[PDB]
């Protein structure tokens, strides 16, 4: 499946605070949430203070990944509304972030491979001596 | 005597000590008539105070250079209500609290709720196993040879 | 690592204030360091040792060397009880008057600052007695340190 | 394995009732459940918990 | 009536210049020249770093090793007569 | 009195700058 | 339309409920698994918003305890009352108010603690009390220990109305929600019933008990030769005698001929110079004035007929071009929150008990309450202390409020939001005054500190070298010192004699009171007190700032208010919380209030207080060395701690071995509390593993596991320890020393 | 009654009334055999 194209659209009502973008937004990175509303109506900001959502589509930057699923997470939990984000750099490339292949995380969805995952009890893990002198943790094998 | 140390009853230092003491009590009893409360208190305080070191002097105690009893806790017979006996009329009484507590853990340790009975006493139960302590020596030398008292 | 600490590329890539710290913080634990072996750490640990020593030998002869040049040496073995042993002279251009009056103890010509090393009661005792032992002292742990 | 209700003491090391006792609740069939002995215990651990699934050779039918 | 634009990362991340002003140089240009022609030598941060650090130092030591009495009383030193320890030791 | 006053400032001001100097550029390198 | 809205047995009583422990909430009812189970209960107690979402149930609840605490206050009245009946020297100090130490506790005689019981005076052995109340009851016109005996029963009387009407309005007729809404009767009835009526009903007392009797005790007549009060009520003859005024009956009042009553409601000012005190002709007239004030204030707001404001309106009508909607929407905010209620009214109520610690030290207002410098140190001090713990508390609700109740969706306000919306420029800012005022204030400390070492005081900052002198402090002294002949013709003398300008008033030898001189070091500790304050503020602030959301914790809310952090990521978010802003508020309040009533002490002992001589010679109890001692920490450290603990480390062996014990003992807590603040819970609960284990190998381990405390206990352990210890420190000391050298 | 009851069987209850009658043993105890150095 094909990831969400990223247009455009009015951010909400707002007048502005000082918890916003820093200059890490323009060299490094900064993110960008959509969602879309049934109405207008007033949510609280990730960065403090009060704003309002319009009926539609709706685009939000904020500096933090965290911030985004932070408030998409209030969306989906208290006006019951479906969110996506993104994360963007200076160049201008967009990188698609969640959710990642469609599905939320907490449910099972097929096609995704593990990561991390050791097929072993943690007590099982090796003493730190028999990982000396390489560069092996007991836990990354 | 031991420890280089003077007898109470024997010790200048002692006797001045109870010296100025009343002294120093007579020097305030001085300003309060002699029939009302502050004199007879004062006064009580007195008798209390040469009573006192009369009874440490016929204790057979031993005094420092400072005049003062210091106590001998060597094993010395001249001296076990120094520590001995104290002591072992203490252990009695921490073994008697001890044994108790771990007699009313016992009791309620199979039931449907344990931890109630924790904070909420059962004084009943409680009352039963008071007495109990009284023969502590012997209850838990028997459950030390029986193998009763450890897991 | 391409940046300081050389010895963690993991602190390298710090770009915080921490990275700076934890530099210095984890410069001695060898065993932790970057492409390490059993070789690098006894080496590096010899090597240091030898530094601890070459350390240890310089603060002896700076001490012989203060005592020598600035001390009341010669005047306490002739007089061990009624002289106040001089550590080191005192030059601090934040001093007033009072501080540079205060401060002349022994037989100074200057403010200075009594010695509680105790290194006056030892050096006499094994033997020491003019400056000059002092000095030469001095330059034989000098020397020590060097080799 | 052993029987529901059964006493057992646990071998898994890292466990918070490690050598000590629990009963058994139930046992998965599927021979693919790498955990398949339920175990509840009479204290709870650090994280409020109960129960814990461990496997046949965490297990020590004991009486 | 937007503010985000891939094109345009500047606008979209408020990268502006608040108070820079494109206005040419209003000092004095015969002024401009003295400035430009002695202190240049000044104008490699190398060679700076060194003449600032080394000349520095030399000043330093040059009015710490000729202080008067009358300015640094540690160079005066004492001119009362020393008192006597606490226990008759010098 | 001689020497302190050359050796003093030396240590107490030029080399803790020089030092301070240095470490912050091989830091910030 | 506003009336009484009541339920009907809300809720029934039964014991039932006492033999549940932690039945108020859903979770601690099921009973302990582990001891934290116990912890628990205590702290949830009176959090009844975790107990409900009913606002009325809550409202009913804090209404019924409110209650209990007005009885608990009456049966304590009751108890210092009856004390001061029966086990006191209260009448001999009223033949002898200059040379009796005032007395109402005694010991019993056991394991020798009966040394306590020390010369007072009065042919009495006890404890001397620093609470001030002989000098209330003079001023009551009290003179009989009867009289104290009956306003004893009084006061246990009311205990039992409080403690019925608790029970009643929970049990029986609890008001509904609206009636608690109703703030505008609420307030006319709190301004002109308890206000109004109360001063208005004392100076009923003042005007015809007080100024009689205190009138016969300064002419000297013997207490109980003075005519008993109710007298002076039946028979004008005596107040006719006493102030001629009465003779015309309150006929002038009626007339508008307030002149003739001059005789007993004056405006003089200053103090009684046979006294110490401020006049009470002047209280007496202060008080009626204050009832009149009170009396037309509550009737500002509109209630059930046409006339009066509307507090809505009033709000909504107040909006600017910086502020846009302004306080339209905080009516609502707070007809519906608790904790901004409490958070509003602990800061003022805080404030208000500093001011009346500084007012009551610059205007003693009870008779013989100046030269009873242990009576004066000890309020001051007390007053402080808890004025600085309602203003922390104020901080912690109005963060309660911020993290529970906030709610912009349903509740907006604009200022509240725009505050928000630039909370990083505000803390900032503090931040930045913070670190300026701490060095410009401290630094100057060390600054003379070194230069003082170096031998260099010409180089300090100081009367006598550098001076920063008070200029605007010693205009406003100036000004109020000649205010009496320009901007207040009817005043006789000035408020209080320590403006700049005056003469000096003395009781029984002692110094009362005198002009107040202000110098450097006085430029200095105020700096420091500017500086100590702003720090508390910066972090309480913060903390209620950033208690929903910061850059490093966006969804900070969902945490709560209370709890120990977000994990050892991000670097570590150890006391993020607004409840750990408030934790270590605490401390900085700690140290201002403990900074300012060390200034207190030593400025009284040196500058004010002393012996005065014939022909005007006075003698301070230290000299007058604060102006040269206050400005290096070494003085601080050597002229005040070191030089004034002598009376409480040589206090053994007298009546003040108390304060010597609870030196010591205070110290103790004080470092006690340092193991808890400086280590983490994981250790305690390894160690708690091994003791376990040895329980368990003899067949004692209990059922409720044994379990460390958690994170935020330990910090509130921590703390109050820490509090407890070093201001008990500060008591002993300050009370054994005063009370010796006083 | 029963909850009474079981209300005054509570740890805190039980330890005032248990360390109150404690204490009051050891005051009189303390009161008729003063002054106890020795046994
Ligand atoms: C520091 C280690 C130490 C220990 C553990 C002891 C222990 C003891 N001492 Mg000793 N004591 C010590 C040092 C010590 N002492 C020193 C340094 C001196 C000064 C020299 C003394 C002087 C001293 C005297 C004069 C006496 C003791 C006695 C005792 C015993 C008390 C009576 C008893 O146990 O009931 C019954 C005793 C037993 C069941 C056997 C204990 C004797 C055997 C030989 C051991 C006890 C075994 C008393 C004692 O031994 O009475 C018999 C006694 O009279 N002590
Ligand atoms: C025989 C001597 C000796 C040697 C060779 C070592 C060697 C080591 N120690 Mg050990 N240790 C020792 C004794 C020794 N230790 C002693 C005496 C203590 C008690 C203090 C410890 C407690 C200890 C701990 C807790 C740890 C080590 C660790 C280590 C390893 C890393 C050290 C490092 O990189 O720190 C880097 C150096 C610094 C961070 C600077 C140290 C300076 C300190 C902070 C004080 C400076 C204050 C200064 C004097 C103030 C100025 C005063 C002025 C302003 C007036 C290294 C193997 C660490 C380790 O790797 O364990 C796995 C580790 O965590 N040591
Ligand atoms: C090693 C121990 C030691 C210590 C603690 C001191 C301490 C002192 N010296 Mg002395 N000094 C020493 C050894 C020491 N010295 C030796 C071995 C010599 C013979 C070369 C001298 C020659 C000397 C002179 C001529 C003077 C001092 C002076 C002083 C005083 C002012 C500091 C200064 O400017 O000296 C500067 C010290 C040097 C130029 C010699 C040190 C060079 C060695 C070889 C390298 C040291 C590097 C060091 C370990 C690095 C540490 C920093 C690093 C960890 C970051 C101070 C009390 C001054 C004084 O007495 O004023 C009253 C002064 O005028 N020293
Ligand atoms: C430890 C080494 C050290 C030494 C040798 C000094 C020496 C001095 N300090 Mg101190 N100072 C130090 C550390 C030191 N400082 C530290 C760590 C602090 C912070 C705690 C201070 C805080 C401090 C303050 C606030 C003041 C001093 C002052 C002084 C001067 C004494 C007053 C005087 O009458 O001189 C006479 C001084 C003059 C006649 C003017 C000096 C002009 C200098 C010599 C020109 C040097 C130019 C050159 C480019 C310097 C570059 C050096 C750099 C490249 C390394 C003296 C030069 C006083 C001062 O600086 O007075 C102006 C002063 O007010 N110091
Ligand atoms: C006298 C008979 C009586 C009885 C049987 C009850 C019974 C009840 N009350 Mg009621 N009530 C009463 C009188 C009574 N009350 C009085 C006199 C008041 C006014 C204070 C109230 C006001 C009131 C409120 C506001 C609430 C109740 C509630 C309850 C129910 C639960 C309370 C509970 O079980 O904890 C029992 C509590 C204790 C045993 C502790 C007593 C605490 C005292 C009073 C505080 C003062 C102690 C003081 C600080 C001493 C400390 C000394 C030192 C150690 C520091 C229960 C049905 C609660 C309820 O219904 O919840 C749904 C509830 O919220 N009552
Ligand atoms: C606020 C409480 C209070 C109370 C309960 C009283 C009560 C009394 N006052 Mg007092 N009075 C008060 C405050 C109070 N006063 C204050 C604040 C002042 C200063 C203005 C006075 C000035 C004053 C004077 C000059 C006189 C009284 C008198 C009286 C008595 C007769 C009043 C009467 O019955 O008239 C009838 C009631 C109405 C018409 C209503 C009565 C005991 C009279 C008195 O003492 O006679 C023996 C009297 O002559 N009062
Ligand atoms: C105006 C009075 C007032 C009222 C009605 C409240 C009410 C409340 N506060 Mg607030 N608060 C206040 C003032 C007030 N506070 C002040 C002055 C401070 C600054 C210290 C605070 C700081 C504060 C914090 C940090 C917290 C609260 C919390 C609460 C809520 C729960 C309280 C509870 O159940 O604890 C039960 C009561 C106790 C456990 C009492 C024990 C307190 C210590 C141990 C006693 C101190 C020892 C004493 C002085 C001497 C001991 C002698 C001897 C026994 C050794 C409740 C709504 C809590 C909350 O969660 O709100 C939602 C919370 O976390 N308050
Ligand atoms: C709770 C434990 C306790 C115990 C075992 C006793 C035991 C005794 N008391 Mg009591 N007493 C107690 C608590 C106790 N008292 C309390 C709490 C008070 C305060 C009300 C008293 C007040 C009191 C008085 C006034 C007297 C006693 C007396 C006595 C003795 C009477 C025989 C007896 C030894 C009598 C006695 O023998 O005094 C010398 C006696 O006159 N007691
Ligand atoms: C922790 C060590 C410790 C020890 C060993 C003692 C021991 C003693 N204290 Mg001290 N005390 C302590 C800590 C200690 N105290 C602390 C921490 C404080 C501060 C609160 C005090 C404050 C204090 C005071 C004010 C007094 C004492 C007194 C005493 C003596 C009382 C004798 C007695 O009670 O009759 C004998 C008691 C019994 C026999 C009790 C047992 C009764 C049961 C029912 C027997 C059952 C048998 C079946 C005794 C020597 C008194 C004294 O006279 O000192 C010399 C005294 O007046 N203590
Ligand atoms: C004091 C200055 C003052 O009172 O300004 C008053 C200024 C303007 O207030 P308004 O007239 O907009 O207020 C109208 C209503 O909100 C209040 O009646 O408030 C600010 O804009 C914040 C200024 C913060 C300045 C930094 C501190």
């Amino acid at each position: 499946t094909p990831p969400e194209l990223d247009p455009n659209t009015p951010s909400p009502i707002f007048g502005g605070s000082t918890g916003g973008l820093l200059r890490k937004a323009q060299v490094e990175e900064f993110y960008v949430i959509t969602w879309d509303s049934p109405k207008e109506q007033i949510f609280e900001m990730p960065t403090g203070g009060a704003a309002i959502m319009r009926e539609g589509p709706n685009l939000l930057k904020l500096a933090r990944k965290e911030q985004c699923l932070a408030l998409g997470t209030r969306l989906r939990s208290k006006y019951k509304i479906k969110y996506q984000f993104y994360r963007v750099f200076p160049n201008g490339e967009v990188q698609y972030l969640h959710p990642k292949d469609g599905v939320y995380p907490e449910k099972v969805n097929a096609g995704r491979q593990g990561v991390g995952q050791n097929f072993r009890s943690i007590g099982k893990n090796v003493s730190p001596i028999e990982v000396k002198f390489t560069g092996k943790q007991p836990y990354d094998l | 005597d031991i420890s280089g140390l003077t007898p109470c009853k024997e010790s200048k230092q002692f006797a001045k000590r109870e010296k100025q003491a009343l002294k120093k009590l007579q020097a305030s009893l001085k300003l309060y008539a002699d029939d009302s409360a502050p004199a007879l208190a004062i006064k009580a305080t007195m008798e209390k105070t040469k009573k006192r070191f009369d009874n440490y002097g016929k204790y057979g105690l031993l005094c420092g250079s400072d005049g003062l009893p210091h106590l001998i806790v060597s094993g010395d017979q001249r001296h076990w209500g120094e520590f001995i006996t104290p002591g072992i009329l203490f252990l009695y009484i921490a073994g008697w609290i001890g044994w108790v507590g771990r007699s009313y853990l016992i009791a309620i340790r199979d039931e449907k709720k344990p931890t109630q009975k924790e904070i909420i006493i059962d004084v009943p139960l409680a009352s039963r196993l008071l007495f109990r302590g009284f023969s502590w020596p012997v209850a838990a030398y028997r459950e030390l040879l029986n193998g009763e008292l450890v897991d | 690592a391409l940046r300081f600490p050389r010895f963690s590329q993991g602190i390298a890539q710090d770009p915080t204030t921490r990275r700076i710290w934890f530099g210095i913080a984890t410069a001695h634990d060898f065993e932790s360091h970057d492409d390490i072996t059993e070789g690098r750490l006894y080496q590096n640990i010899f090597a240091s040792h030898f530094g601890q020593l070459a350390i240890i030998f310089l603060w002896t002869s700076g001490n012989l060397f203060h005592v020598a040049w600035q001390g009341n040496f010669e005047a306490w073995v002739q007089d061990p009880f009624h002289v106040r042993p001089i550590a080191h002279a005192i030059w601090d251009p934040h001093f007033g008057q009072p501080a540079v009056e205060a401060f002349t103890r022994g037989g100074a010509l200057g403010p200075v600052n009594n010695a509680y090393s105790g290194v006056y009661q030892w050096w006499y005792t094994i033997g020491l007695r003019t400056n000059e032992d002092l000095y030469t002292g001095a330059i034989f742990l000098l020397f020590l340190s060097f080799i | 394995g052993p029987k529901r209700g059964a006493k057992v003491k646990i071998l898994r090391k890292e466990s918070y009732w490690y050598k000590g006792t629990g009963s058994v609740v139930a046992v998965d069939q599927d021979p693919n459940t790498r955990y398949p002995v339920v175990v509840r215990f009479n204290k709870v651990n650090y994280a409020n918990v109960s129960t814990n699934n461990y496997a046949l050779d965490e297990i020590q039918e004991v009486e | 009536s937007v503010y985000f634009d891939l094109e345009d990362l500047g606008n979209t991340t408020g990268q502006w210049d608040s108070y820079g002003s494109d206005a040419p140089s209003p000092y004095n240009p015969l002024q401009s020249k003295l400035f430009e022609t002695f202190a240049a030598p000044f104008t490699k941060r190398g060679l700076l770093l060194k003449f600032l650090i080394l000349g520095g130092g030399s000043t330093l030591a040059y009015l710490s090793a000729t202080a008067s009495g009358d300015i640094l009383p540690i160079t005066r030193g004492p001119q009362q007569p020393p008192k006597l320890g606490p226990r008759g030791k010098i | 009195i001689n020497l302190p006053s050359l050796f003093v400032p030396l240590v107490g001001l030029l080399f803790p700058a020089v030092a301070m100097a240095s470490l912050f550029l091989h830091v910030e390198k | 339309e506003v009336k009484i809205l009541v339920d009907r047995d809300p809720i029934k009583t039964s014991f039932e409920q006492w033999a549940k422990p932690g039945h108020f909430s859903r979770t601690i009812a099921k009973g302990p698994d582990t001891t934290t189970w116990i912890w628990n209960l205590h702290a949830d107690a009176h959090d009844f918003d975790s107990h409900t979402s009913d606002l009325e149930e809550i409202s009913r609840k804090v209404f019924s305890a409110h209650f209990g605490q007005l009885s608990i206050i009456f049966l304590w009245l009751s108890g210092m009352y009856f004390h001061g009946a029966r086990f006191s020297n209260y009448e001999a100090w009223l033949n002898d108010p200059t040379h009796i130490k005032p007395s109402a506790q005694v010991v019993w005689p056991i394991v020798g603690q009966e040394i306590l019981n020390g010369d007072v005076g009065g042919g009495f052995r006890g404890i001397q009390i620093t609470s001030g109340f002989f000098q209330i009851w003079r001023a009551s016109g009290i003179t009989s220990e009867l009289q104290l005996y009956c306003t004893a029963i009084g006061a246990l009387v009311f205990a039992g109305l409080m403690l019925f009407a608790g029970w009643f309005h929970y049990h029986k007729a609890a008001p509904k929600l609206a009636w608690f809404q109703d703030v505008e009767s609420m307030l006319n009835h709190h301004l002109a019933g308890l206000l109004g009526l109360g001063s208005l009903s004392w100076a009923g007392h003042q005007v015809h008990v007080s100024l009689p009797i205190n009138q016969f005790l300064n002419a000297g007549v013997d207490p109980k030769e003075i005519p008993l009060p109710h007298e002076f009520i039946l028979n004008r003859d005596l107040l006719a005698q006493l102030y001629p005024s009465f003779a015309e009956g309150a006929t002038p009042f009626f007339t508008l001929n307030w002149s003739k009553y001059a005789d007993f409601l004056t405006f003089r000012g200053g103090l009684d110079p046979l006294t110490g005190g401020l006049w009470l002709t002047d209280i007496a007239h202060h008080h009626l004035a204050i009832a009149i004030l009170f009396l037309i204030a509550g009737h500002m707001y509109r209630t059930n007929w046409g006339i009066g404001h509307g507090i809505k309106d009033i709000l909504e009508a107040h909006k600017g071009p910086f502020t846009g909607q302004g306080h339209k929407g905080l009516y609502e905010i707070l007809t519906t929150s608790w904790h901004a209620q409490l958070s509003i009214n602990l800061a003022m109520l805080g404030s208000l008990t500093i001011v009346v610690a500084q007012h009551m030290y610059s205007m003693p207002p009870y008779p013989y309450l100046a030269t009873d410098y242990a009576t004066q140190l000890s309020l001051f001090t007390h007053h402080m202390w808890i004025g600085g713990f309602l203003i922390v508390g104020a901080a912690a609700h109005a963060a309660i409020f911020m993290v529970r109740d906030y709610d912009p969706t349903t509740r907006y306000n604009d200022l509240l939001d725009r505050v928000l919306r630039h909370r990083d420029a505000i803390i900032s800012h503090l931040n930045w005054v913070c670190i300026f005022l701490g060095f410009h204030s401290f630094g100057l400390y060390i600054h003379n500190d070194t230069m003082s070492a170096l031998g260099r005081p010409q180089d300090m900052f100081s009367d006598t070298a550098i001076q920063l002198q008070p200029v605007f402090a010693q205009w406003i002294q100036n000004t109020h010192a000649l205010a009496p002949g320009t901007t207040a013709p009817g005043a006789t003398a000035s408020t209080s004699l320590t403006w700049g300008g005056g003469d000096l008033v003395a009781v029984g030898g002692k110094v009362a009171l005198l002009p107040i001189p202000l110098g450097t070091a006085d430029f200095l500790v105020h700096h420091i007190h500017a500086f100590t304050i702003h720090v508390t503020v910066l972090i309480l602030l913060k903390g209620v700032l950033f208690a929903r959301s910061s850059r490093l914790i966006p969804d900070k809310a969902n945490l709560g208010f209370r709890f120990p952090c977000d994990g050892p990521g991000r670097g570590g978010t150890c006391q993020v919380s607004a409840w750990d802003h408030v934790f270590l508020g605490l401390f900085w309040m700690y140290n201002s209030i403990s900074v300012v009533i060390f200034h207190f002490s030593w400025k009284m002992q040196s500058d004010v207080w002393g012996t005065i001589n014939d022909q005007g010679v006075v003698t301070h109890i230290t000299a007058g060395n604060f102006a040269q001692s206050s400005i290096t920490i070494n003085g601080w450290l050597r002229d005040f701690l070191w030089a004034q603990a002598s009376q409480v480390i040589q206090s053994y062996g007298s009546s003040l071995s108390a304060y010597g014990l609870f030196f010591l003992g205070a110290h103790f807590v004080w470092a006690f509390s340092l193991m808890f603040l400086f280590s983490g819970r994981g250790y305690w609960q390894e160690l708690i593993e091994s003791i376990v284990w040895a329980h368990n190998k003899l067949k004692v381990a209990p059922a409720t596991q044994p379990r460390a405390l958690s994170i935020v206990q330990g910090r509130a352990v921590g703390v109050t320890h820490y509090l407890l210890g070093g201001i008990a420190t500060t008591w002993a000391f300050f009370l054994a020393r005063i009370i010796a050298v006083g | 009654m029963r909850d009474l009851k079981t209300y005054l069987s509570v740890a805190p209850v039980v330890s005032t009334l248990w360390f109150g009658a404690l204490a009051g043993l050891l005051i009189e105890i303390n009161r008729f055999f003063p002054d106890a150095l020795i046994f």
